[PDB]
């Protein structure tokens, strides 16, 4: 993959790093930097290349003074396979990191006190990378059984406060357990940072997967599961009735008895061109 | 046990909400494409300019109403912008997109003064 | 005794004078709402435009003038420039006050003139 | 909801303080600065809560080298009651503070010697921040209680001479009894500073109170005071004669005689809108 | 003078200083950094007000990380009394400060063991400050005496020599005495960077000499002193021969017996307007 | 003895070579002087001139010719650019002057040459 | 004169040197870092002024992070003297250096340990820059040799193959014997790159050889040594088989039967001015 | 034995191939001595320029052509470019030679297609 060998040639780097390289080269923390230096790059290498073969929109590949992040620009757009596929592809490449240090071992070619360093911080990272807190790796895979459960708003809430309660359990954590080790409050405040930032435009992420579902290129096309919905309500509020991966074909009632039976298609066109924005839908059946 | 040493260093993947603002080059392709008719293109130029909106949005604050109802109107503004634009006279898609965004919102903003 | 150990600190509220000038989108809802009634918004236009008479008396100052009258007779044509806005012209209102006042204060020298 | 967010995005600092924190980081003083960076902060943030909670508008909350400030825009404004809760906001979480770091001590998770510099610092801070001097929060409640009194340019003279006289004297202690302390010298050169630029805007915080006077429309209307004036004096001392939260009606005295009273929304209507200023009430009795 | 004022509001301060004063600050050595701050600062502020006095073009007044400056943009134009003038304006201001620190010991408003320590720092910076290196205070004091006494290119180039030697000669006794105190150090490769930077521009320090030279407007007209010339060597190479604050009547010589007497005036105008550069002078007799 | 403290600061005045280039409202007016005859304006703006000459000297480097000549023939041509220039074309000085500059040296070099 | 200065104005600093430096002198490293960057100093401005004086194009002094680098634009150009005695100025200066330190050390101004240290670090870098590999100074002295018995093109394929071979086994070694080694890791990086570019670019420097060749005008003349050529091959393998420094007179081989000399100014004459290229000898033996 | 506190370090001279282009000053220069006579002043010309042929070559890459060929046409063409400058014309030399040089290699180019 040509654009795999292009994403790997422009690897953007923070300065602090360089800072934090010097101070280990001049007291001696040199094998320990490159393993995990090692250990985060293929991490991130495997989510690059699981991401390009799907042909998403990677934009850089970053190297922060604390681990390292792959910046796609695709939210609440996509199949679930596929973002599912995407993610496992990080903690699913671990092994073959371990079986090829272990045979290097076997072969003699690094010591044996070498080994285990390189063991205890592969599988560290791992079991770290797998907390279910948004982003991390374990929430990204909580979301989509959320999802796949239930309807894309309350999902979203629901993943946000379970994450926030969490986060707030391992915040209490460190602070009785272990005061010191900077490295915890480092984690504790960029979660808390990104769950504020996150949660700042939850508006814009439903609009994005509205509009992905307005122009649907009907991507494998799945079931059809009616919604019993009264003609009393609002049509925003009926529109945050819909299932990620499905067709939702509605049924209108009123006063007691359903009037007719309506589609996804002629309510997202009057929605998004008949100016009709909050207004009603009992003159949907015969808007005009 | 071991907990005194563990170095907690994270490694995910980050979902951009608003894709940062296209070229010049492809966008044109992307207009001509519109022009010969697909969803797709379309698609992306409504979603490559939604932090016009978001400005737009976060300037009409000191009033009160809420965000969901602007958000909307913002983007049925962003949508009408794209859809009706000329490129006959001569200027910038983004600043025709902000003058519909800002037209749009002074026109449902009439209404609603006038309903309360 | 217990000093040279204090470190003391300060924590206060610090009112400011001058309101910060209203931005691109403000200043129009303002005068809708006036247009069609409301009173606090002729009450935040005026108050918002008190920076511009804070270096128009001092431009007028080494005369021999006690900066109250001067001061309260540009509040008196800062409120003319604002009852009487026509913003149709295609002109900035800031301009359109200076020269209010500055107009104002000048026609209040030339009566103390004829006056003395 | 969404304000107190709206207010968690106006937050500044100084970046002088920058450097501060990162020379006392490696230095040593780490078990100080947390505790100074918390009082303060939780000091502001009590202000800015309850300035947001009664609807004013909030510019920043920037932190400074040697303490913090918050930036309204209400200047002789608002009524008695609304800045005095404001105010007296600060000088409250001390106690919470307290309570909940002896509460912490108690079930041992922080040393003894830690609890004695905690309390320490914490007492410092709220004592000094009562001192009766422009701005701080004694001058304020002192103002406070001169305006309830007197009329508000008399209350807005002696406040700025008493001010004044307290900080000479605190001068002249510091510069010439005390040895040094680095720490007072600042404290004296801004409170010098601050004093000097409120005296030098004594005219626009009086236009504004009158302006906000005259734009109030049946604003909770309060004591009646009636008051007598001579025909000497022209409209501006009859002016000067007003008090917070108090409506007063006039007595034109003819000579001797006195003729009726004298509406307050006409004197002012005069004043503004019918341009009839540079005159004695003996034109105003005989108007258009 | 009101300019004085403006070059006292407008002090550039380099961002290094900020950094030594926090770290100062965080240690405990204030006192010695504020005599060390006010000496530097008074030592050039009367340099500064000196020249104002003369109405120079003065354009920044700078404190550096290791003392402050006066950016004065006059080289090689003036009269010499305004250049001693400016100079002695430093040396001769410590008198002053010493007397100030004693009166202020006796009354007892400082203590015994500060008085030493400003008046040790004052001594030691005005001794080092008097020493005779390029450009300090005592070169451009010995520069003065020599073009006084020689003209002003052979008095810059024998200037500069003497300024190298002692250079070399400070630069041994500090790598065999001291080779710690990090000041010596500093001090030294500021004086040997300044020397090369200021030997770079010999030509252009003549060239802005001669142009001041033509548009004389006659400042304290003085007296005049004949030059014994040949009428075969160039005229650039005799112009080279003009003594500063002074008048030089040019005698030319042909072939033992002299032709005629030459003034400034018509050789000056030949050479900056008949195009003739490096030439000839023997047919500056009867030019055209 | 008390060698081991002395703190070696420095404190002196620093004479600048070049003087910086100047602006544009009194640079006007020092030509409307010159206009008017004045050797002191003159002087002064040719000496504030001095950096262009100093960066075509040192461009036309890797000749072999020594820098005196240079730089008086450098001098020359500014001064005559200064002299002999035209405000009616509507350009902007500098680039009047290092033209000049250019077209002497560039004529001295074709003499230099032919003469060698 | 004025070259010395034009050089010392053209020395460039890496930026991550000045990071290395600033933690190297917190840490306590200093008595080698002052060592180090003298002799690496000192190695390349023997280089330069050996270069300056034979008048070469120097374009930097740059100084990286793991050594020095003088970079010049003369390759393959200058003849063989000039460059063997540019390339030979590098491993001498050490001699003089520890002469310089051991007479240093004699009268006491430099502990014993710090001699150890100084003297070691001087042999070890003047050891490794004298290993047998492109570019270093090994390198460069092997190619020397071989292009005073090989021709030109041979000369430069048989140093890149066995630079090529060098490195590797270099490689090899370090990666699987040696533990770790950070220092020497970059070593083996930065010769494997300088390696791969230098072969990437095999054919711009024969041309320019070439065109240096045709353009010179008596420059030297020298050593005389008639070739030989077939009927077979085109004028191109003819130019390959020439050698540096010496004039080739060509006997024209018609099939058995010789007809006269070939001057090598009417080859180039035809292949560069005549432009009568893509023909073999005989088209050359009846031109126009 | 030894090893582990070796700090191994590098130095040396790092010949070029393409020396930089030339600025505003010396290929007027250049020129005027190739017009007096000169060959160093041509042998500099058509060294400096280097960098032009060595992009050109590889934009005619995957073709299906050996690299001698390519870039001793492009010399030959730059040559060519180089002896025939007519620089009153108004042009930068850069492009003149640019298209010398790709003109020459088309030429090639048909020439062999006519042959083969
Ligand atoms: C353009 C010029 C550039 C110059 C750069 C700055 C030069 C600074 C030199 C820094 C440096 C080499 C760094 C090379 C990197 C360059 C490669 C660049 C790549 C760029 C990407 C030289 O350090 C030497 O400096 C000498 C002077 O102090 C000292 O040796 C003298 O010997 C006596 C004999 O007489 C003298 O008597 C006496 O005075 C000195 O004892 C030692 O400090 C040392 O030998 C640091 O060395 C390092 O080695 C490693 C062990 O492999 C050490 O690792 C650790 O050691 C234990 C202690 O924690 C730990 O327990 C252990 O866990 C860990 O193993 C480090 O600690 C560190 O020592
Ligand atoms: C994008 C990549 C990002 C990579 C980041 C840097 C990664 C480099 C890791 C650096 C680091 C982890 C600390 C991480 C904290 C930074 C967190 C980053 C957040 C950024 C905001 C190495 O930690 C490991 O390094 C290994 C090196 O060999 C060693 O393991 C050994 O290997 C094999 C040998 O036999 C064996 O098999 C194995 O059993 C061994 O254990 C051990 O040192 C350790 O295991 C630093 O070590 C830390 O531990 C100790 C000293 O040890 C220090 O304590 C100090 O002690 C006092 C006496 O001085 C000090 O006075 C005081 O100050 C402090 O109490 C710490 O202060 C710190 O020095
Ligand atoms: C928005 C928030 C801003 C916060 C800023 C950072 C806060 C950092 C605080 C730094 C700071 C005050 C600095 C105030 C400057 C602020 C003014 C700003 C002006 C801006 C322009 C507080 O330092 C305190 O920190 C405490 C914690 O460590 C320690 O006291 C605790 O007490 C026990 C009781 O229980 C605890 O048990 C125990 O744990 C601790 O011992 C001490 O360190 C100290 O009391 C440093 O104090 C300084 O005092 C001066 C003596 O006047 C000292 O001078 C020197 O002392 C000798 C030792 O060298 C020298 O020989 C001598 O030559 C020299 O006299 C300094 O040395 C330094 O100490
Ligand atoms: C634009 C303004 C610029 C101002 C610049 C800063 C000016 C501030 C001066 C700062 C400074 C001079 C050093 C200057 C070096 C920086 C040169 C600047 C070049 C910039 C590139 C103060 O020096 C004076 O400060 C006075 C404060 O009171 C004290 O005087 C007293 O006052 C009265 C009390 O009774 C009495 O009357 C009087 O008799 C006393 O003497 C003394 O400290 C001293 O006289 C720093 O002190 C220095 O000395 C000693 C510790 O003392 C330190 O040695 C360390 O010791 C080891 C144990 O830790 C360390 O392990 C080791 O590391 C190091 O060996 C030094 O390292 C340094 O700390
Ligand atoms: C115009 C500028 C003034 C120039 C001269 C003033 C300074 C002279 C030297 C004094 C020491 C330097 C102070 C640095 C800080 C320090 O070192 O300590 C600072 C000392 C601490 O005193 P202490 O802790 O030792 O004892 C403490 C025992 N109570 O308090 C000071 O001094 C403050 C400065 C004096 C206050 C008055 C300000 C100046 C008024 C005018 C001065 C007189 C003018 C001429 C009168 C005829
Ligand atoms: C594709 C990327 C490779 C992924 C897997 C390679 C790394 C596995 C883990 C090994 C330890 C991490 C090294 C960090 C530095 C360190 O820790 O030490 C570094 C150790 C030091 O050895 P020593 O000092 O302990 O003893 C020294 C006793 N002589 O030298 C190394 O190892 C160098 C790396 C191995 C060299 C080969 C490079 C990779 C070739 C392909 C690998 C096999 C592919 C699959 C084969 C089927």
């Amino acid at each position: 993959m040509n654009k795999w060998l292009d994403l790997i040639l422009k690897i953007h780097v923070h300065p602090f790093l360089w800072i934090i390289a010097a101070l280990g080269l001049l007291t001696g923390h040199m094998k320990a930097l490159l393993c995990l230096l090692l250990i985060v790059l293929i991490h991130e290498l495997g989510h690059a290349a699981l991401a390009v073969f799907f042909s998403w929109r990677i934009k850089r590949v970053f190297l922060l003074p604390f681990g390292g992040t792959v910046e796609v620009e695709e939210h609440g757009n996509r199949p679930l396979k596929e973002e599912f596929a995407v993610i496992i592809a990080g903690p699913l490449q671990h092994i073959w990191l371990q079986f090829a240090a272990w045979m290097l071992a076997e072969v003699s070619v690094i010591h044996q006190h070498t080994f285990e360093l390189f063991t205890f911080y592969n599988l560290s990272i791992l079991f770290v990378n797998l907390l279910p807190i948004w982003p991390l790796d374990g929430g990204k895979l909580l979301f989509l059984l959320f999802s796949k459960q239930l309807p894309f708003q309350k999902a979203h809430r629901l993943n946000l406060k379970t994450s926030l309660c969490f986060c707030l359990l391992l915040g209490c954590w460190v602070l009785f357990v272990i005061p010191l080790q900077i490295s915890a409050w480092v984690l504790f405040v960029f979660l808390a940072v990104s769950l504020f930032e996150e949660y700042r435009q939850r508006h814009y992420i439903h609009v994005r997967f509205l509009l992905e579902r307005y122009y649907g290129k009907n991507r494998e096309l799945e079931k059809l599961l009616p919604l019993t919905v009264k003609a009393e309500d609002k049509v925003y509020h009926v529109m945050a009735e819909f299932k990620r991966g499905c067709k939702h074909p509605i049924i209108i009632e009123k006063s007691g008895q359903k009037l007719s039976q309506l589609d996804e298609n002629e309510v997202l066109h009057a929605y998004f061109a008949d100016k009709r924005t909050n207004s009603s839908m009992e003159e949907l059946l015969l808007p005009y | 046990f071991v907990v005194k040493e563990l170095v907690f260093l994270v490694s995910y993947v980050k979902n951009n909400a608003f894709p940062q603002p296209l070229s010049s080059s492809e966008e044109k392709k992307y207009l001509e494409l519109m022009a010969k008719g697909d969803e797709h293109a379309r698609n992306m130029l409504i979603e490559h300019n939604l932090r016009l909106v978001a400005h737009i949005v976060k300037k009409f604050e000191n009033t009160g109403e809420d965000a969901e109802d602007l958000i909307s109107i913002g983007t049925i503004g962003l949508i009408k912008g794209i859809e009706s634009y000329s490129a006959g006279k001569g200027t910038k898609l983004a600043t025709y997109a902000a003058r519909c965004i800002e037209n749009e919102i002074l026109m449902h903003l009439r209404a609603l003064k006038k309903t309360k």
